[PDB]
């Protein structure tokens, strides 16, 4: 008989968790599992914050995991993050992108299979350079996911330089003040960060100062055309998708890939400890935490169903692929993708604004 | 007058007896002492859950006699969650926690991270020790802590160098020996740590292994480092300095008193203004839907409460507004060994010269 390692999961249907199952049953099919063999535990989502945070100890921790996958439900993985990290039990996100889950001092083991929305400046920055932009107004809003953006896109380009950042105040409807400051300037390139909605009050009142026709660039992520960001969205508008990026099925069969394999190459090392089994009386650190969280870290995963899979310095997914989208008479058309590392623009011609 | 339920949550060793003899307004408490043995975060929420579900609770102090700072970490989500009062008023439930969530009901007793910071600083100027470099872990609190030192630097016309700033990454392991490679940086004779106490532990084997704990280098650390103050890790260095608020000259008894009159009184004010308090929440298991239907609207008069002529009144931040800090020294014996008072924004230092 083996030793059987439990590894976790709260995913959004049964459907999911399924997949689960047999994602984990296939690991130790193609794995050499004589010493070690991996078992799935799993639950769905609870209504709310402490339901979830007892339910991981409950259902979870009690089985003595080593991870524990999280899906974002389509109510945050944040309680998850919260108790698992307590005893710093990894968490891999399968779909969340907010930045904030890219702060250790937070969530101090989290790691994820899909990049934050701040790591869209990556792409906007091959694109400045593919398309020659080497003015831009940066527009964010003043709060961490904006800020996160800003920061990013300001590290690389610090060749293309920002004439000017501009923040404004989240739920802000009226914003033509801050507008017309970016009217003044030369640079007709301008890049948007912002909700669903705080985008809408931008087009909105962009439109209403006549900036979003011919001479001017609009380049935005995935939030800011999506719902009802998209209905005021002016046209040659450019935006991105992250491919395969709200798939919980294809994230959770690369993220037991990846866990997988950690275990295997964890167990080739000496004196691994077990997880606490179950939360009451525990309050000791897992001691074997810190060392899997390097493992993943560090993990390589070439062939994954998402791409190519590797984590920077935060567990932040790198090496996604975007789809570069244009909305050409109000439909939204892919125009190119981002496949990791480098532009492929595809035949369909872009359209900006104006033309 | 009518009655608000307040739980009062004990964890450890305590004398309930001396506690229940320590403790005019619209509303008068119904206390209700709970013993608790655990301190995992099943515990904890399941205890406080399981409180609400019997008695109608409208206020928790809590007060333990461990060092987890984690405790603190629990309890601002319960309270944020449930939208119920709860002070940390002992142990790790009132070791400084940065960044309370938005609906945070959670004050504790101690001082913020940025008055030890200025405590710290203060302790410098007066042994004119200028010269001095910082080490923290991601530990909330942690660019809060850095923060302030360099912004009262940068405004001083005081001849201050920082010379090295490291940051520690402990959520890995440290087969790598990265934390001694930074650590073998310092030169610094003066030497601000900011971490827990289960990190400075690590930290301080490894400085020791590196020639970095003994004559030369002085340590300062906060309230948190130290912490339970009878309990002192062998690893910690002879000579560590540390600000205090553990349990010097106000005892648990004096705090749960201070504790049950901060709630009682704020209750009292509001019934007083809009002739309605908030209802205890009676369950965990529904705060998603009741959600509309609460508040906390407790808070702004949580944070304004004299009693007994005490000025008890907490920052929006939820630490405690002017704490009397102990400023206390780790002897040859490895006992904590009173040093100085910081008092009213006065240091009072009992040496003018250290001895060894
Ligand atoms: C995203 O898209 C990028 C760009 O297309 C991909 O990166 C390229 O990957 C291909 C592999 O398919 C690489 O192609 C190989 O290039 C080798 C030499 O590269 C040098 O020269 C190129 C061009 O100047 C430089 O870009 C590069 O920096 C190097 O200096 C060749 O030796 C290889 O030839 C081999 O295969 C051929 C075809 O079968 C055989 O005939 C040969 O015998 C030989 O075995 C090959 O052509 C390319 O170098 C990569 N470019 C860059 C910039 O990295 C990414 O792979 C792609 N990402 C994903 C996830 O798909
Ligand atoms: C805003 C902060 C939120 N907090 C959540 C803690 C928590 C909340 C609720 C529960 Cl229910 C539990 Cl269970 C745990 C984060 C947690 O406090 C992080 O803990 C640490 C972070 C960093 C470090 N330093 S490090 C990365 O070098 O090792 C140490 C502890
Ligand atoms: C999601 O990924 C799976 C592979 O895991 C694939 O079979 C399926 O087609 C994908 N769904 C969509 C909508 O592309
Ligand atoms: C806590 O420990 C005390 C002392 O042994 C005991 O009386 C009490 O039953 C314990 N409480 C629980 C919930 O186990
Ligand atoms: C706090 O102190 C008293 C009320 O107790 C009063 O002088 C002051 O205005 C109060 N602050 C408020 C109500 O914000
Ligand atoms: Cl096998
Ligand atoms: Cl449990
Ligand atoms: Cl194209
Ligand atoms: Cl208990
Ligand atoms: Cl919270
Ligand atoms: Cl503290
Ligand atoms: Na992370």
């Amino acid at each position: 008989d083996p030793k059987i390692v439990n590894i976790g999961a709260v995913l959004s249907t049964k459907k999911h968790e399924q997949i689960f199952r047999e994602a984990v049953n296939q690991a130790n099919k193609r794995h050499f599992t004589r010493k070690i063999q991996l078992q799935a535990t799993s639950v769905t989502h609870r209504p709310n914050a402490i339901q979830m945070a007892l339910s991981v100890c409950e259902d979870l921790i009690s089985s003595q995991v080593y991870a524990i996958l999280v899906s974002h439900p389509p109510l945050t993985p944040t309680p998850i993050s919260y108790t698992a990290g307590f005893y710093r039990i990894p968490v891999i996100g399968l779909t969340t992108r907010m930045s904030i889950y890219s702060d250790k001092s937070i969530h101090l083991s989290f790691l994820r299979t899909v990049p934050p929305y701040s790591h869209q400046a990556l792409v906007w920055f091959e694109m400045m350079r593919l398309f020659n932009w080497n003015h831009v107004i940066l527009i964010v809003s003043d709060d961490h996911e904006g800020r996160a953006a800003q920061k990013k896109l300001e590290t690389l380009l610090e060749g293309p330089k920002a004439d000017k950042v501009l923040q404004f105040e989240p739920g802000t409807k009226n914003l033509t003040a801050l507008l017309l400051e970016a009217k003044e300037l030369e640079a007709r390139v301008i890049i948007l960060s912002a909700s669903e909605d705080d985008a809408t009050a931008v087009y909105k009142s962009a439109a209403m100062l006549d900036m979003t026709g011919a001479g001017y660039v609009w380049l935005v992520g995935e939030r800011e055309i999506s719902g009802s960001a998209l209905r005021y969205a002016p046209d040659g508008i450019i935006g991105l998708q992250l491919i395969n990026g709200k798939n919980e099925s294809a994230h959770i069969s690369d993220a037991v890939a990846v866990v997988a394999q950690a275990i295997h190459e964890l167990f080739e090392m000496e004196n691994i400890t077990d997880p606490p089994r179950g939360c009451v009386g525990n309050t000791n650190i897992w001691k074997t935490g810190p060392l899997f969280k390097r493992v993943l870290m560090s993990s390589k995963y070439p062939d994954g169903v998402t791409g190519r899979i590797e984590f920077n310095e935060d567990g932040d997914r790198k090496f996604a692929q975007y789809s570069i989208m244009n909305l050409q008479n109000r439909k939204l058309v892919q125009v190119g993708i981002f496949n990791g590392s480098y532009i492929i623009q595809n035949d369909r011609k872009i359209i900006w604004p104006g033309g | 007058p009518p009655s608000i339920g307040i739980a009062v949550i004990l964890v450890g060793t305590s004398d309930e007896v001396a506690i229940k003899d320590a403790h005019h307004l619209s509303v008068v408490p119904r206390v209700e002492l709970v013993a608790m043995n655990e301190t995992d975060p099943k515990s904890i929420i399941t205890r406080i859950c399981d409180l609400m579900s019997d008695r109608k609770i409208q206020g928790v102090v809590f007060a333990d006699d461990t060092d987890q700072e984690a405790i603190a970490q629990i309890l601002d989500f319960i309270s944020a969650q449930t939208l119920t009062p709860i002070l940390g008023i002992h142990g790790g439930s009132s070791m400084i926690m940065a960044d309370k969530d938005e609906s945070s009901m959670f004050f504790q007793f101690g001082p913020s991270i940025e008055q030890q910071a200025s405590v710290m600083l203060n302790i410098m100027e007066e042994y004119d020790w200028y010269i001095f470099s910082i080490v923290t872990t991601y530990f909330p609190g942690y660019q809060d802590f850095v923060n302030k030192i360099r912004s009262t630097i940068e405004n001083s016309f005081v001849g201050w160098e920082l010379e090295e700033v490291l940051l520690l990454d402990m959520s890995l392991d440290d087969g790598d020996s990265k934390i001694q490679n930074q650590l073998k940086k310092l030169q610094s004779p003066i030497i601000l740590l900011y971490c827990t106490k289960e990190e400075a532990t690590y930290i301080f084997e490894v400085a020791n292994s590196v020639g970095l704990t003994g004559y030369g280098y002085t340590w300062i650390v906060p309230s948190l480092v130290a912490g339970d103050t009878d309990t002192v890790p062998s690893e910690f260095p002879t000579g560590l300095i540390s600000v205090s608020y553990d349990e010097w000259d106000y005892g648990l008894p004096a705090r749960v008193r201070d504790g049950i009159a901060i709630i009682t009184t704020a209750a009292s004010d509001m019934l007083s203004e809009h002739s309605f308090i908030p209802e205890p929440k009676s369950s965990c298991y529904n705060t998603h839907e009741k959600r509309i239907y609460q508040s906390n609207m407790l808070n702004r008069y949580l944070i304004n409460v004299t009693f007994e002529g005490r000025d008890l009144s907490f920052s929006e931040d939820g630490y405690q507004m002017h704490p009397k800090l102990v400023i206390i020294l780790l002897n040859k014996e490895r006992k904590w060994e009173r040093v100085g008072k910081w008092k009213d924004k006065s240091l009072q230092m009992k040496y003018y010269v250290w001895p060894r």
